[PDB]
């Protein structure tokens, strides 16, 4: 028992934002 | 000793008076801190030494404009308490403004203005700044105007509202909280000075020469006026026109005190060196209907009264001079009844310039103050707006919910429909 | 003060909501692992409405998950951004609904909401002055739209003086997910009028459509559509969080954007958009951004919006912008095209500005639009549940937890009820 | 100069009065030797409460340990904490009952109550004032119930005076450790009615729940139950061996929370009971204290508290508050719901403010609750009772010892005497 | 020369005891170890080489929160003895106090009060701190005002008390003990005036901008309550108001005696550079029902007699500018009997800020203590609780187990009645 204290690439992102939200790097076209 | 309290109800009434104490606390000379390094005293209370409190109260009840000016650049010189916030916004309805949730915000309001009161010698007048628009300009402010007129009885009150524009407006129940508010306002307000929008838009395009205008721009010269139409308890000067003398000579009837406004010296810097700045250029520009802070045209309507202050130095003829060149002029029409109609006001401190404003300084100003028939007009098309879109009983279910009923609508229609009628009898030739 | 109760029910709303807190921490300035580092101060000082102050600088937002099955549950707190979330508020059966309302609604719903009303109405209690019920689900699955509606339905007379967001995905009309959702959908909506303030109608072929031809992304995957999303519901409040020159709350866009109680169906865009091949290319000005607001590619909606006529609108600006700017394109485009508005309301389209911008954005806005277009989507579940409830297919599963086809014919009745009142209004 | 006299009986008594003595020790900061170690000096102030000086600044507890089996000694010695009681009060024996009510009272008892009360007499005079004794014991059992009671009766005609606690552990409602218990249970109830001056229950299922679900620990153990029954039990004192702004003492504790001599037998509960993995994302202020304080979960006997009222409330909070959020969060909850609180007794809540809080936590709490829900907890042993006594069962063991069935009636109408009084006061 | 005996009694009294004398330890520049680092005369007596002993007992049946100040910071103030401690304690029990456990620490409590006596030349009068709802404040508080009389008739026994309030209390047994040892406190007590715990919680948190207050808050600013009201004494002023004064002035009647408080400037330090500090105004806030030390509204009922106690740079003539506009305010009641309902008291000395205090630095100060017809809703609404508990006969046993009889619960009960009853018909036009 510890009552007194705690003491304790599927996501796929693909977009970002510079000045205008847009693509990292992966691909378009 | 000269005294006036403003309160500042509603988005538009703090994001004035934002501006309006900017400019009362440049005028004495007072940092924004609140220590001056007697015409403070008509503005400041002096507290002690050294520290000064202004005599106002803001008060919204959405809880967010509030904390820009506890957290602003204000934020010592205001009292911490004199700052009024809410729990929540009346959302754009007069029903929540003045019935459910302004009742337990605005018994705050009233027992802070019986403290400011207390605390000054004489007070003079009443100045509200509010839009009849929105929820909580409009109903809190209707909601304190029932209050104040009760308890500090037959007190002149002023009262500077930002109506919905023709064109220009933001909100699509808009026209229902106007006409809702006006059934207050009337039997109320002694003289309410109106304002809009996109008119101070209007004047800061061509004469400010400034593209991109925003809420701070025409707030900035809003105060202007503000302390224009105030400059006669703060300094001296020939003619003193205080609050007591502008009701009294500008108002003909109970039911008939609407109000233009007018500043006609509303010069950029560079625009400044190149202008030859009379009191017969400044009268003329002031008349011009390009100027006025409301979009009615007065050649459509007739003047009715009118009031003008000076600033800066002004000798007292050639206002003279320039008053026999308007009364003169055949594109300006006066109503047969009235035969003198304008109010003399020469101050003599000119007017100050904000640090980063677009207003460079110049050294003479003057603001038309006129009661007209041609806010009829601009009462006609709001009501024109109201009447076609009640015929299919739109955005009720809003207002009947919180404490209004459904025939309110009414009375205020014919409210605003005897008023139409007033303004059309009243500039009829006998 | 106020603060903002999102729930989130269903396959679809879990996902959603990891991604809508991804980008709210991220713009508020707290890291993954839960201390705040936000540099502007103005950030700081409105935190409460979607995070909850905790020891040590902690923050954990005002949020539950809610799902029948803890494959959704597993995968929101596996990834990144996951781990600030409430572990009480991670509600979750055995069951499964698997498309089924009746599962959802009545049979295998009922003896898990009582634990999820339980840590709502903690949560609630805890916090001072209740905003909305803004909720995240499905229409067409069966996890969030029976299991949510329900919670919709139950959490209105527990506090019947809040406004309420529905962020509920529609079935797409070219394609589909689910064989037996018009079923489900029609049976959602008829539970939604009564009961919900106002809808934020979404789809997911507008996503991809919006991806592919405006972002220029030939492969998106549910990273880039629950992103734009995410921006959108961060944009929804913006007011809340920032000063602005003109704030608006969830009921200032509610009064300003329903004529009447039933007419409560908007349509919603996001308008900075700009692919990286033109990403040097395009001038961010207030015009801008208002030329593509009012476009019909860049809606999150099926319906075509020039097809129906706007009856009210909405505009949430973010950023530095002079008003004047704000308000002239906004009188511009009801001048311009008024065949495309309505003709018996006048100033129909209402504005907002928030003067803090998202992140990396220097200009963001978000419309919301009722309008007559949104019968075109109803319409299109409407025919669809009529051919398939003639003959009573699939509904051995749906009658066989109780509910009667009575109650379809009730659910019918509400949905022709829709598609009778727009209609009629366009005229 | 109030002192507490100790007394554990039995195979649960012995056992779980050590894990007592265990968080005592470590809060007082006394060693497994017997020296003191702690930080501040406000654990010196009050040590006479509980503990004994001696030669070379050693501190014994004023506990008697006694039990007929000798298997609890060979364990009690032997864990951890165990050597600092002196070995005189170490008195057993060497039959044993065997779960038997009637040979720990009158057969195997006989010969050795004698030598227990020359050892608590040895040391009650011993010190300067007596505050009373606390009893730890069973009542499933047979060795801490017949020979515990008959304690608890002899000490009450010698020291009529003082004041008792009987931490007695029922039988578990769901599930039942011994099958002699329902006898063994109702004979006990039967004297410690009109012998001890109050009476708090444990119960073990009670206990279960809350070691899992709420601290969230998949195999807690025997010794993580007993933290529990031993972290109540230290919160009951807290007051007494520490300053504090509101000082309850245990008298405090009797007459405050007791409004009828009969009705004394309490619900305990403690308060701040959060998780390992769910601690940092909790903000450990008082308003989270009071909402998991008036849990239905969070009390530790088999009652529910929405079934009945509470007569008369209780609070023992531990360390630095400000006790106006104390004050009316009690006033709330007195607000919130007044059909759950017993009406004609106004502001039924007490609250006492210790200003030291235990050791590693910063803010607890401590409810006494003498609830008319545990009338459920008499009804379900009382018609257990009735049924095995109306077919004589197991009854030839419990009379062959000198036992005869008018007690048997006796402590049935004792039993449901308490039932219908707690019921005649809820309405 | 003048001298109070202040006597503290139960645990609320060590608490207010400790900040009153963490009070008046500053006033008069009194370090914690006793040494000055004329006016201390009055409250601390000059012993040996400048050692300054205060004239208070600290007497309670719990040996903890006694033993607090024997291990604070004011170790070598008080004198060991004069603090008085029992075994054990009442617990809120008013049997145990009177009858069985405080009968044999009173012959102790006399025996320090009689050498106090002694050694004071001119005692003005005792003053009395307590709660009724503490075993001791009730049961001991009561047997000692009950010899002091007897030992020292018609000297002045200025009593203030703190009463349950309506909405919050920590005891179900506070409204036992609350009109039980009132019965002691109409007979005995000549001037008992009310404190009220969940008032003080409005104050803070309204004035002060306190959100999260505790009781080292409240006790604060009710000792600067009482060293307001004592300061006439130890500072000279305009016009001197003595303990004797205050008797004669705001006593109508033997039985009508129980009157409230109120202070007035209460600003914290960045609120005290915005507001004007002017006696027009801080006399208004004085009658406000913010400013009301005990929970009820002062407008329900009538002001009866009122006394104005005035510290710091305030001139005499604006405070009966003050006066003048407050008589005429209406929604402030007076009684049309007593038309001259105001006492006018000023003191020279500005109040002494403590270190860590809530309240700010402030040149000017009032304090209203004044008798009032609407205290009588403070005992109507104890009352009123005192029928639902009694009624079911809950709590006796112990009551009647100690010594003590019933039967004067029904003696108790009538006392109490006759109170209320005379609070009604004296009101009354
Ligand atoms: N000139 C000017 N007008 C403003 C300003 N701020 C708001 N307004 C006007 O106020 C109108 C909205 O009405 P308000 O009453 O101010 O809105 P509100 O105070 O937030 O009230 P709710 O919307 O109900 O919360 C807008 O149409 C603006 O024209 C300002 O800073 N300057
Ligand atoms: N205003 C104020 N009231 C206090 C303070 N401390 C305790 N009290 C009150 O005292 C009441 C409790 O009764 P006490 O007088 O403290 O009890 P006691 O003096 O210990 O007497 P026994 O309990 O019988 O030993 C509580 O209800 C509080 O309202 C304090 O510091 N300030
Ligand atoms: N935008 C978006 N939509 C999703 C996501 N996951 C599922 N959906 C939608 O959810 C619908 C299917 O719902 P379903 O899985 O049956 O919901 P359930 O009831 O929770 O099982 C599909 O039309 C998907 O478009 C996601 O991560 N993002
Ligand atoms: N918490 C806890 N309860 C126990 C323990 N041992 C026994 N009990 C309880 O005591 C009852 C049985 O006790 P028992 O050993 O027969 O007592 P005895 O034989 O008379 O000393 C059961 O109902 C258990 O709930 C223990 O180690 N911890
Ligand atoms: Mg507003
Ligand atoms: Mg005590």
């Amino acid at each position: 028992e510890a009552a007194a204290a705690l003491s304790a690439d599927d996501k796929k992102y693909a977009v970002n934002i510079e000045a205008a939200m847009g693509q990292m790097t992966v691909k378009d076209g | 000793m000269r005294e006036v309290i403003s309160i500042h109800i509603g988005q538009a009434g703090i994001q004035v008076g934002n501006a309006c104490w900017e400019l009362y606390c440049l005028e004495h000379g007072i940092q924004p801190d609140g220590q001056m390094p007697d015409a403070f005293n008509t503005f400041f209370s002096e507290t002690g030494a050294g520290k000064h409190v202004p005599r106002c109260i803001f008060l919204d009840l959405e809880p967010t404009v509030v904390d820009e000016v506890r957290t602003g650049t204000y934020r010592q010189l205001f009292h911490p308490e004199q700052l009024i916030s809410g729990k929540e916004d009346a959302a754009n309805n007069f029903a929540r403004g003045h019935y459910t949730i302004g009742k337990e915000i605005v018994d705050l309001a009233l027992d802070r203005i019986r403290k400011l009161a207390d605390n000054c010698t004489g007070l003079q007048g009443f100045l509200v700044f509010n839009a009849v628009g929105g929820g909580t300009g409009s109903g809190l402010g209707s909601l304190l105007l029932e209050r104040l007129s009760v308890d500090y009885g037959k007190k002149s009150k002023l009262g500077f509202t930002v109506y919905p524009s023709p064109q220009v407006s933001t909100a699509v129940v808009e026209p229902y909280n106007s006409v809702l508010s006006t059934h207050s306002l009337l039997e109320h307000t002694d003289v309410a000075v109106m304002l809009d929008n996109e008119a101070i838009y209007d004047i800061c395009r061509r004469s400010l020469d400034i593209e991109r205008p925003t809420y701070t721009n025409l707030n900035r010269l809003i105060a202007q006026v503000i302390s224009s139409l105030t400059a006669s308890l703060r300094f001296d000067g020939a003619l003193n026109v205080d609050i007591t003398e502008f009701q009294t000579n500008l108002v003909p009837y109970p039911r008939i005190h609407f109000m233009l406004s007018s500043y006609a010296p509303i010069i950029s810097a560079e625009k400044a060196y190149h202008e030859q700045l009379s009191v017969a250029e400044i009268t003329n520009a002031a008349f011009e209907p390009a100027s006025m802070m409301v979009k009615c045209d007065p050649r459509h309507g007739k003047y009715m009264a009118c009031c003008l202050m000076y600033r800066g130095d002004v000798v007292p003829k050639d206002v003279n001079a320039s008053v026999a060149t308007i009364k003169t002029k055949r594109t300006i029409q006066f109503v047969d009844w009235c035969p003198t109609g304008f109010k003399c006001g020469i101050n003599y401190q000119p007017p100050t310039v904000v640090p980063g404003g677009d207003l460079a300084k110049v050294q003479r100003a003057v603001c038309m103050i006129s009661n007209s028939t041609a806010i009829g007009e601009i009462f006609s098309r709001l009501d024109h707006k109201f009447d076609l879109m009640y015929a299919k009983r739109a955005f009720v279910h809003w207002y009947v919910g919180e404490g209004m009923e459904e025939g309110e609508f009414s009375e205020a229609r014919e409210d605003l429909a005897a008023l139409e009628k007033d303004f059309e009898e009243v500039g009829a030739e006998s | 003060m106020r603060e903002i109760v999102h729930i989130q029910g269903g396959q679809c709303g879990n996902q959603i909501g990891a991604k809508f807190w991804e980008v709210v921490s991220d713009e508020h300035g707290i890291d993954p692992t839960g201390t705040y580092h936000g540099d502007s101060d103005l950030q700081l000082e409105r935190i409460n409405v979607y995070f909850n102050e905790a020891t040590g600088g902690r923050y954990v937002p005002r949020a539950i998950l809610m799902d029948l099955e803890p494959g959704t549950m597993d995968s929101v707190r596996s990834g990144p951004y996951g781990q600030i979330f409430r572990p009480d508020n991670f509600v979750f059966g055995q069951t499964g609904a698997g498309n089924n309302w009746a599962k959802g609604h009545y049979t295998e719903g009922a003896e898990l909401i009582d634990s999820v009303l339980d840590v709502v109405r903690k949560e609630a209690e805890s916090c001072d002055c209740l905003q909305g019920f803004q909720v995240c689900h499905s229409l067409g699955g069966g996890t969030g739209s029976g299991m949510g509606t329900l919670l919709i339905s139950k959490i209105r007379e527990e506090y019947p003086d809040r406004m309420m967001l529905t962020f509920s995905v529609v079935p797409s009309p070219k394609v589909s997910d689910t064989v037996v959702e018009p079923y489900n959908a029609t049976l959602s909506v008829h539970q939604l009028v009564e009961n919900a303030d106002e809808c934020m109608v979404l789809d997911n072929e507008a996503l991809y459509d919006i991806c592919f031809r405006t972002l220029k992304l030939t492969t998106p995957t549910f990273g880039d559509l629950n992103h734009l999303i995410s921006a959108v519901m961060s944009g929804i409040t913006c007011c809340l969080r920032f000063p602005g020159q003109l704030n608006a709350d969830l009921r200032k866009l509610a009064v300003n954007l329903i004529p009447f109680p039933r007419l409560h169906f908007f349509m919603v865009g996001f308008t900075p958009l700009t692919s990286r091949g033109s990403q040097q290319y395009r001038a961010l000005t207030v015009p801008e951004l208002t030329q593509q607001m009012w476009d019909a590619k860049n809606m999150m909606c099926a319906a075509d919006p020039r097809h129906g006529r706007y009856l009210t609108a909405s505009a949430l600006f973010r950023g530095r912008m002079s008003t004047k700017e704000v308000d002239e394109q906004m009188l511009n485009v009801q001048n311009k095209n008024s065949s495309y508005f309505v003709e018996w309301i006048p100033n129909n389209v209402k504005s907002s500005v928030c003067d803090i911008p998202p992140k990396g954005l220097k200009m963001s806005a978000t419309f919301i639009g009722n309008s007559t277009a949104i019968q075109e989507m109803f319409k299109r579940v409407s025919e669809q549940f009529t051919a398939m409830f003639r003959r009573k297919a699939f509904l051995h599963w749906y009658t066989g937890e109780g509910m009667d086809e009575m109650e379809f014919t009730e659910a019918e009745s509400n949905m022709n009820d829709l598609v009778s009142e727009y209609q009629q209004y366009q005229d």
